[PDB]
């Protein structure tokens, strides 16, 4: 087998569980030589508000209907809050535009808030918020044993989990419906 | 099975601890909802964690760099005033190789032509009506009045320069009319214009190539195609030159693994080549490579800059002298304007999608200012001229035939120059023996580019080789003798050893124009013969 | 021309024939009144005080973070839907017979969903000389952006948009005789790289007179400012050293630094407290995975930047460089020739000595209207580059008409071939751009600067504003230039003014009577009280600011930065 | 020093006033209606839309605007 | 010039000469990797796939992304004259190296235009006789047929063997691969007369320099060449038992149209608009002196309609052939409105009217005597003159035909078969075959040039039919015309789709108000099962120019095209408008 003189390749799993390996000089200067855009957002000015905002809205929009009960209305905007925090937030691995080389194919949105500093002020306003969100909704409107299971575990597992420090730089690679994922 | 149970109560009553006031907390939860434990338990999780969360302390990335928290102040600065620069650039050796400056001609208050009068070392030394065999254009088309009158009516209406970049407002109607006529003439769909033909090739290259992609690259090609290829980021492999024996093995293991992998979306391959070589000057094949980019499914990259305006029978590139089409065989096509077409700019040719990508995605385009009108008016003139008679090409092609009929038939060279050009080439190139290079400098040339590999990765500031200085001064003895003796004029050529990364070694070159008569050239290849063998006679 | 709305083609089209007093003056206006003139003085070395930025209300940024949501989630949507059930319209977005595509749907995600829907606004076919007028081409945009149709017919409009800011972008005039004769003598065509043949005495000629304007000991001419900036940096530097760079510096010199091969660490605008402390914990942690001391560090620098039109801190970053033993290089292509008592740049305006920098970069190409650019430094540091360089040995040289223009320029601006032209140039770009920013100001928009950068940002923050604005500008025969997200913050969005020395004071009066009828109907005014010398918050009448704007300019007491 | 080739275009108050049509009694409704919808059409984001979304986006803030009313 | 075998394959298709010596043999091979046309030996024949037998190859044709062979499956005999036999392609078919793969919408259109082309025509050719030339021409050239020496004007596919005519520039191998055909008719009957064998045919040939479509081409353009023209030509062939040598005769006649600057502008009524353009000298010049040259003197006889819709045209070309004041040109005038149940005797009246003018001799044919080995042992008379007819703004038939059965009595006399004196028309079956032979190269014409058929005679009522063709043909022309004329400009070369500049001309670009009336006018009708319905039909009308189906490929002369758009340049339709040179009379 030839060798090649100058090698980037990307490397997939090979194990249920893996951690994304750590990066080399080249790829720590193509980083570093550049301010990321899609995490710098978060700090600047009214980006904080915005999430109180959007959930008044989207209460007093699912109120509007006449059929609904106050317990569907708080279910539904927590689904929707919380399906939309995840797939921003989560979901999508990359940069939407060019970076210097793809240096950015590896890292999630969350890995790349304030250059992967950990208990930034952000992340802990990004993390209070969806738990006041579940308190409220349960304290105001009555549940049921049905609803009020269901809605911890969309809570738990769904918006505070992907948040721990524990499961940083962390994939799950099934070997049957999700693929094989990138390691390096 | 029970050491988690263990550790998850152990857990908490430490953070109990650790907030200042946290019984009371639980304890009212406790009573709040003494009905249910379900709900009494979430919500103390979950307020716990998030209250322990608010109170923790940034923490940064683990770098390659290790920290040292264990130093005083004095001790920083200590070592702070400790520290001792280094030069900015080394001046130790600036003397010894300062004679290629003061070699370098300086033409006096004439255009560059056959005739020129010349003076070196700062007007120390001054030589009137030499012979011109050093210059770099071949047709010689842009000097005639035609082109001339053109000139002079676009400078009276449009101006000197252009004022803006080509995405606000520095893109005028001539670009566009000169853009058309180059797709239009060299059979392709699409052309795109660039300031300079030096930043063509590492600006396109990393516009279409990203990290996990494979590149085939040739065994020796000039600088800029390394560039690009460095700023590339992106796996590379090399072939021996002109082997595709090697090459079709190489595609061959390519292909089984990237099968055996079984990897869900298909990279971008590419095979990057050139036409006529600029250190060696020879040709290469096409139809094969097409073959096998047709069999393995591969894009091709041809840098083609001294074969535009040489080769074919109206001169319109390498496609032209094989006899096949340009638009399926040739993916992306890289030129120049100044060698032959006789003015300054680059061009890149190619389908509409890449013209359509390159002028967002390319950083040279994007963040520089337009070219000159006159320039571009001068060109499509001499295309149009170009397109209607062929004498030009015709003369060309003979005279290079002849010149190198005379250096590589003759007997008395045969052991000690070697000439490894080609019959159509307009270039003729000339190096040292192995075996007489051997026997007077004492090196080879795997050895100069094992120590040059060596210094490089071991990053050392000084590089400075000898054997490789005392020949580039005796190739320069030989030019001085020939320039003196007799009003002749030729060049060596000028390369930068520690910027080069696959192996080479120092030659001669002699250039030649449509504008010459044979007598002139002929006498000049007798002198230039007498030069060499008068100096570089043994004893 | 039975045949549809499907022709695609630019019209050459053919010159007007005009008198020479007609045409004198659509390409440089003539001075109204000997009043209408300012000379800048020196800061006698003082350091810059910290910028004062201004800000809109809340509910402004709360609708673009809407907007810009809303219009995101309808992009992907579109995609989506498209690329899952209608195979056949996008072919060139698909892997055919085993070939992968050029390029991958999510990178050009930006292009194709946002900035398109805006296309018309952004490449603008020209001809003729670029002046105070310029004659546009007529256009109409087909589908939605997505090609447009030419009906040959031209109309000129007032220019903002042009990089001449001392009106040297001339067909009539001294410049452009000398660059006739030297059609005349030499040639258009180059013999090859500067090392073997096409070195002639108008080179030395110029490197000479170069090297003497900039103050400098000895200098270099290239022929591309961006290929000089990618290909300087590699010729001494290795993976031993070290740059600190700001984080708003040009493309080219981050291409430059990338090549070479050195590490990189990056610092916040017009931070000076965070530059000492980064440099602090360099110099003691050392080379990585060894610990070992750093070879040398240098640091980058640019005199202004275009977007910003804010000045740097020079007699701070001398101060660092000379404490730390650091070695620092300026890039200065929008401040070589329009700032200064006499325009020789940044290094005048502070009274900094030209010894204490080490390598001084610039371009031709923004002021004197002519491609090019040039390297200053020592005599040693020139000797050894010449010999290290490639652009030098590998690449080709520059013609002779834009040397000739070049050197004509100089001399001009040096007060030699003419007696008393220069200054009165520098005085009208130094009032026309105080008046501008002062009335701009005083009307209730927001604006950036320094009170005398010749690039004006207005501030737009909706992104339906930007469009909107820009196209009525066409409808008054005005020419303005937009930026958007992907180059400036999501928050901010902006339009940029370039005066040039040509414009007179009427078609500023002229422009600054439209502008504020466009801006009060768009809503586009919102100013507070950081924005003004007294405190209180400013609304004037049109009338007035025309009426007291001219003679209050002059005094320095009325601009806050 | 008087003469150029540009063509000047004058503003929508003076060609008002030359107009002769300055009268407030449909002049105050007309810039009130005017002013109204150019205040709700800006600052939504419907110039970077298409027809066929904008129409639908209009329906629901009317729809929304009415039932709430 | 034979039979051909092709060969599909995973690598392409190879054509081969089924019909040879076996020697070394040339195979044409269509590349699949780059789509090319290439030249190989003998031996890359495939052995292992499935040959496959056509008649003739038709040519190579290239779209905007691929390449596609045209192939005629198989062919029937129409006549036999002197050992020649002539055919008619039945099959068609298009072959495309790709098996399956993915196409745009532009490449789906293209191929439908050129399947609409191929099916409404008909094509004739023969291996060994020439049918684009006449006797004349075959006369004074060899008695070999090559391509080299085919009259490029009926030359029909001459764009799709552009290809094979590049190789075979030196290359004789390539000869038997190029095929020339004709667009139009040919047939031939035998009979006897008096214990004399004698076989009759008729030809009919259309050129290619215009086009077809009806009141899209008219008059003349700027070169002289005019619209609808086409050749007709009667060759006989005579036996006699008393004597030895066989005997061949010609005739021939010619058609157009005026050659005056005119257009009619369609729009939603049964009888359009007419316009005349500017003056025309130098084009009918360049036209008449063409024809001199090419068939010697003209005899130009003009019919034309009543006055009150055709008079304008007549005065014209009174004038330009007056003002032409040509020795070899003369015109005969002949009007006849007072036909009544298809009685025509004043057309012998006026046949006696003629030949005072200049003088038609019944001798001016082409006389032939040839032996039995068919050597052509010696000729007899030529012919010098022809008759252009130029009529119809049905008649040109009637008048064709009744003068070429009035010169076959003289035909018949110089052959010594009747005494002279004596009306060969006594026979009836022998006449019934005449018209069976003439009606029917009237129906293919007609169906030819424009929609259906048209009125027929027959033998020896028909109001039915007759009123429904109307009907059929006004509804054709107004909604159906577009792609007709559409497939005939790409078949034909005029149209090449190989530039960046042209987009696609197929999405409907007009405004929206326009494109909604229909559908309004449809639902106003559903739901009325009336004064939305009134008024949409009055707007429909008052503004018919905007919904009449026009061709798209290639312009016309008497439109413009008007882009509109609001205060932002932003488009938003187009509007067609009667172009200015053109005005009403
Ligand atoms: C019926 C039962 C319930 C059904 C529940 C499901 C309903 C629909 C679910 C919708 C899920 C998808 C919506 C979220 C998608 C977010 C964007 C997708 C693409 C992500 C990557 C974009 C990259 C651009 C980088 C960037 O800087 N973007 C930024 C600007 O450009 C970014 O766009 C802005 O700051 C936006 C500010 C938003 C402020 C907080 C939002 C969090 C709340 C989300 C709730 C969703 C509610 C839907 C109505
Ligand atoms: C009750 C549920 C809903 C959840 C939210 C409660 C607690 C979670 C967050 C707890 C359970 C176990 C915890 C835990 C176990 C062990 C360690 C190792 C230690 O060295 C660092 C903290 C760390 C990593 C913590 C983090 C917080 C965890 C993961
Ligand atoms: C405008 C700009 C350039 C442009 O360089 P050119 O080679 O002249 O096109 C270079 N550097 C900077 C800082 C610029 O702002």
């Amino acid at each position: 087998t030839t060798e090649p003189v100058k090698d980037h390749r990307r490397r997939r799993a090979a194990a249920i569980i893996s951690h994304v390996e750590p990066e080399t000089f080249e790829d720590e200067n193509d980083q570093q030589l550049l301010p990321n855009m899609n995490a710098t957002w978060v700090d600047q000015r009214g980006a904080w508000i915005i999430h109180v905002v959007i959930i008044i809205l989207l209460k007093l929009f699912y109120n509007l209907f006449p059929g609904v009960t106050t317990e569907w209305s708080w279910t539904l905007t927590n689904m929707t809050y919380v399906i939309g925090s995840y797939v921003m937030f989560h979901l999508i691995k990359g940069t939407p535009f060019d970076f210097n080389g793809g240096a950015y194919d590896n890292l999630t949105m969350w890995e790349q808030i304030d250059d992967e500093t950990l208990y930034t002020p952000s992340r802990k306003f990004l993390i209070s918020v969806p738990i006041a969100l579940f308190l409220v909704s349960t304290h105001y409107a009555h549940y049921d044993l049905k609803l009020f299971s269901w809605n911890c575990f969309l809570t738990t597992f769904g918006a505070v989990v992907p948040k721990l420090p524990v499961t940083h730089r962390l994939r799950i690679s099934i070997p049957g419906i999700t693929g094989r994922a990138q390691i390096s | 099975i029970v050491t988690t149970s263990s550790y998850l109560w152990y857990y908490f009553n430490l953070v109990l601890t650790q907030i200042p006031g946290g019984q009371f907390i639980v304890s009212y939860i406790k009573k709040s909802h003494h009905d249910d434990p379900y709900r009494t338990t979430v919500e103390i999780g979950l307020i716990l964690y998030g209250i322990i969360y608010y109170l923790s302390k940034p923490q940064q990335k683990k770098s390659l760099q290790a920290q040292k928290p264990n130093l005083s102040p004095q001790e920083i600065d200590a070592l702070i005033e400790d520290w001792e620069p280094e030069p900015l650039v080394d001046p130790s050796a600036t003397d010894e190789q300062s004679w290629r400056v003061a070699k370098t001609p300086v033409t006096m208050e004439m255009p560059i032509q056959n005739h020129i009068t010349i003076t070196r070392n700062n007007l120390q030394e001054k030589y009137t009506n030499v012979f011109n065999l050093a210059s770099n254009n071949f047709l010689q088309l842009s000097a005639t009045e035609p082109v001339k009158e053109v000139v002079k009516t676009t400078i009276k209406n449009y101006g000197v320069g252009a004022c803006g970049p080509a995405g606000f407002y520095g893109n005028q109607d001539v670009h566009y009319t000169l853009e058309y006529d180059l797709a239009q003439f060299f059979g392709t769909q699409g052309s795109v214009l660039y300031g300079q033909d030096f930043c063509a090739a590492p600006s396109v290259l990393p516009a279409f190539t990203k990290r996990g992609d494979v590149i085939v690259a040739d065994d020796q090609v000039s600088l800029p195609v390394q560039n690009a290829l460095q700023l590339s980021r992106s796996t590379v492999y090399y072939f021996n030159h002109n082997d595709m024996n090697s090459l079709e093995c190489l595609l061959n293991e390519l292909t089984e693994q990237e099968k055996l992998e079984k990897l869900p979306a298909i990279p971008r391959k590419f095979i990057v080549t050139e036409g006529i070589f600029h250190n060696s000057g020879d040709l290469a094949p096409l139809p094969e490579l097409t073959k096998l980019k047709n069999k393995y499914k591969f894009r091709l990259f041809v840098d083609e800059t001294f074969s535009i305006g040489v080769l074919g029978a109206t001169g319109r590139g390498l496609s032209e002298h094989f006899n096949m089409d340009r638009a399926t065989a040739i993916d992306i096509t890289v030129g120049s304007m100044a060698t032959a077409l006789g003015s300054t700019g680059g061009f890149v040719l190619g389908d509409s999608v890449m013209c359509l990508h390159q002028r967002i995605g390319s950083n040279a385009y994007c963040f520089s200012a337009c070219l000159p009108a006159y320039t571009v008016t001068s060109v499509s003139k001499v295309l149009k001229l170009m397109d209607s008679n062929n004498d030009a090409v015709q003369t060309l092609q003979k005279l290079s035939k002849s010149l190198h009929d005379s250096f590589a038939s003759d007997d008395s060279l045969r052991s000690y120059v070697i000439v490894t050009s080609s019959p159509v080439s307009a270039v003729l190139h000339l190096q040292l023996t192995p075996a007489y290079r051997s026997r007077k400098f004492g090196y080879t040339c795997e050895q100069l580019f094992e120590t040059m590999s060596a210094l490089q990765k071991k990053s050392q500031t000084n590089k400075f080789i000898e054997p490789y200085e005392e020949e580039e001064k005796f190739l320069q003895s030989i030019v001085d003798h020939a320039l003196i003796n007799y009003n002749v004029l030729i060049t060596r050529n000028t390369i930068v050893l520690k910027q080069e990364t696959l192996p080479i070694v120092p030659s001669l070159k002699i250039c030649c124009n449509a504008a010459m008569s044979p007598e002139e050239l002929k006498n000049a290849c007798e002198s230039v013969k007498q030069s060499i063998l008068a100096c570089c006679q043994e004893s | 021309m039975s045949t549809p709305a499907n022709y695609t083609r630019v019209p050459l089209c053919e010159p007007e024939e005009l008198p020479d007093d007609i045409q004198k003056e659509n390409e440089y206006g003539t001075l109204d009144s000997p009043g209408h003139l300012y000379q800048v003085k020196s800061r006698h070395g003082k350091p810059l005080p910290e910028p004062v930025v201004d800000t809109p209300p809340y509910y402004i940024s709360l609708l673009t973070y809407l907007n810009y949501l809303i219009l995101i989630i309808l992009g992907h949507v579109h995609d989506f839907l498209g690329m899952t059930f209608q195979k056949n319209k996008h072919l060139d977005l698909l892997e055919h017979d085993g070939l992968a595509p050029w390029f991958s749907n999510f990178e050009s995600f930006y292009v194709r969903r946002i900035k398109m829907r805006i296309d018309d606004c952004f490449s603008r076919p020209t001809t003729g000389v670029p002046g105070r007028f310029i004659r546009c081409i007529d256009r109409i945009s087909h589908n939605i952006n997505e090609y447009f149709t030419y009906s040959g017919a031209v109309y000129p409009c007032m220019n903002l948009s042009s990089y001449n800011y001392l009106g040297f972008a001339q067909s009539k005039g001294q410049c452009t005789d000398a660059a006739l004769e030297s059609v005349d003598k030499y040639s258009i065509q180059s013999g090859g790289p500067r090392a073997q043949i096409g070195t002639t005495d108008l080179h030395i000629k110029a490197e000479k007179l170069v090297a003497r304007f900039i103050g400098k000991e000895d200098a270099l001419v290239f022929s591309m400012g961006y290929g000089t900036n990618a290909n300087l940096f590699n010729a001494f530097l290795d993976k031993k050293c070290l740059v600190i760079s700001d984080e708003l510096n040009h493309t080219s010199i981050r291409t430059g630094v990338r090549l070479s091969g050195a590490a990189v660490r990056t610092f916040k605008h017009g931070d000076m407290v965070g530059l000492e402390k980064l440099i602090r914990e360099q110099i003691v942690l050392g080379q990585p995975k060894t610990n070992r001391p750093w070879k040398k560090i240098l640091i980058c620098a640019e005199g202004l930047f275009s977007m910003e039109g804010t000045l740097c801190n020079l007699p701070k970053l001398v101060e660092l460089k000379k404490k730390y033993k650091c070695y620092l290089f300026i890039d200065e292509a929008h401040s070589i020739g329009a700032m200064g008592p006499t325009g020789r740049g940044v290094c005048e305006i502070f009274g900094v000595d030209p010894k204490d920098v080490d390598i001084l970069m610039g371009t031709f190409t923004k002021s004197f209207g002519a491609a090019g650019g040039y390297i200053a430094a020592d005599q040693w540091i020139i000797d050894r580059l010449r010999l290290d360089l490639t652009t030098v040995s590998y690449s080709e040289s520059m013609p002779a008409p834009v040397l000739a223009q070049t050197i004509s320029s100089l001399q001009t601006i040096s007060g030699e071939i003419c007696p008393g032209q220069g200054t009165e140039r520098l005085q009208r770009i130094a009032f026309n751009s105080r008046y501008l920013r002062l009335a701009l100001q005083r009307l209730g928009f927001i604006v950036y600067g320094v009170a005398d950068s010749p690039v004006i940002p207005l501030l737009l923050y909706c992104p339906s504003k930007m469009p909107a604005f820009s196209r009525m500008m066409l409808q008054r025969r005005i020419a303005v230039v937009v930026v958007a997200y992907p180059a400036t913050p999501l928050i901010e969005s902006r339009v940029r003014f370039c005066m040039s020395a040509s414009l007179t004071k009427e078609d500023i009066d002229y422009l600054l009577r439209h502008v504020s009828e466009v801006g009060d109907k768009l809503n586009l005014k919102s100013n507070s009280g950081k924005s003004s010398y007294d405190g209180k918050r400013q609304r004037w009448d049109i009338e007035e600011v025309i009426r007291r704007t001219p003679e209050d300019c002059k005094d320095d007491k009325y601009f806050v930065n | 020093q008087h003469k150029s080739s540009m063509v000047y275009i004058p503003t929508t108050k003076e060609a008002k006033r030359r107009n002769g049509k300055s009268e407030g009694i449909l002049n105050t409704i007309e810039e009130v209606v005017e002013k109204l919808y150019w205040t709700y059409y800006i600052h939504l984001p419907f110039y970077l839309m298409a027809s066929f979304d904008s129409f639908f986006l209009h329906v629901f803030f009317l729809t929304i605007f009415s039932l709430s009313f | 010039t034979g039979p051909i075998v092709y060969v599909q394959n995973a690598d392409g298709i190879f054509f081969k000469l089924a019909e040879g010596k076996g020697t070394n043999d040339a195979v044409i091979h269509l590349a699949n990797q780059d789509q090319g046309v290439r030249v190989l030996g003998a031996e890359e024949f495939p052995v292992q796939g499935e040959v496959v037998k056509i008649a003739s190859l038709m040519g190579f044709i290239k779209l905007k992304l691929n390449r596609y062979a045209i192939i005629a499956n198989t062919v029937e005999e129409t006549g036999r004259f002197n050992g020649h036999v002539f055919y008619r392609v039945l099959q068609h078919s298009i072959v495309s190296t790709k098996f399956n793969s993915r196409i745009d919408s532009e490449e789906a259109e293209y191929i439908k235009l050129l399947e609409l082309h191929l099916k409404n025509s008909t094509f004739y050719f023969s291996y060994t006789y020439d049918l684009t030339n006449s006797l004349q021409r075959n006369e004074k050239v060899g008695p070999a047929a090559s391509w080299k020496t085919a009259d490029e004007r009926f030359f029909w596919n001459h764009y799709l063997t552009e290809d094979l005519r590049n190789f075979a520039h030196q290359d004789p191998r390539i000869d038997s691969f190029i095929q020339p055909v004709i667009y139009g008719y040919a047939k031939t009957v035998d009979a006897v007369l008096n214990a004399t064998p004698i076989v009759l045919g008729l030809i009919t040939r259309r050129s290619i320099f215009r086009a077809g479509t009806r009141y899209f081409r008219r008059g003349v353009d700027k070169d002289g060449n005019v619209g609808n023209f086409n050749e007709t030509e009667q060759i006989l062939l005579a036996e006699n038992p008393e004597s030895e040598k066989i005997h061949v005769f010609s005739f021939l006649q010619t058609r157009g149209s005026v050659p005056i600057y005119w257009a009619e502008i369609n729009n939603l009524k049964y009888k359009p608009n007419l316009v005349l353009g500017e003056n025309s000298l130098d084009a009918t010049k360049k036209h008449f002196d063409q024809q001199k040259e090419l068939y010697g003197d003209n005899y130009l006889v003009n019919l034309v309609n009543q006055k009150g819709h055709e008079l304008p045209v007549k005065e014209g070309y009174e004038s330009v052939v007056h003002a032409l004041n040509d020795p070899k040109i003369h015109y005969v005038y002949f009007d006849f409105h007072h036909e009544c149940r298809k009685m025509q005797w004043h057309r012998v009246k006026l046949l006696i009217d003629h030949l005072e003018k200049l003088g038609l001799s019944n001798e001016d044919f082409f006389h032939k005597v040839i032996d039995s080995n068919g050597n052509t042992v010696e000729i007899v008379n030529e012919q010098h003159s022809v008759v252009r007819t130029n009529c119809m703004d049905d008649r040109t038939n009637v008048v064709q035909s009744v003068l070429a059965q009035w010169v076959l009595q003289k035909e018949f006399e110089s052959a010594d078969v009747v005494a002279t004196g004596s009306t060969w028309e006594d026979n009836a079956p022998l006449l019934t075959s005449y018209q069976n032979l003439w009606a029917d190269n009237a129906d293919a014409v007609s169906v030819a040039y424009s929609g259906t058929g048209a009125l027929k005679t027959d033998f020896t009522l028909g109001a039915f039919n007759d009123f429904l063709n109307s009907a059929s043909r006004y509804y054709q022309n107004n909604w159906t015309d577009g792609p007709r004329q559409d497939s005939y400009d790409l078949f034909l070369g005029g149209f090449r789709p190989h530039t960046a500049s042209i987009k696609s001309p197929f999405p409907d670009r007009r405004p929206v108000y326009i494109q909604l009336i229909p559908m309004i006018i449809c639902a106003a009708l559903t739901v009325l099962g009336s004064i939305v319905l009134a008024l949409s039909t009055k707007f429909m009308f008052k503004n018919g120019i905007q919904f009449v189906n026009w061709p798209k490929l290639v312009d016309v002369g008497f439109l413009v095209v008007h882009q509109t758009h609001d205060k932002e340049q932003q488009f938003k339709g187009l509007k067609y408008a009667q172009s200015p040179k053109f005005s009403k009379p």
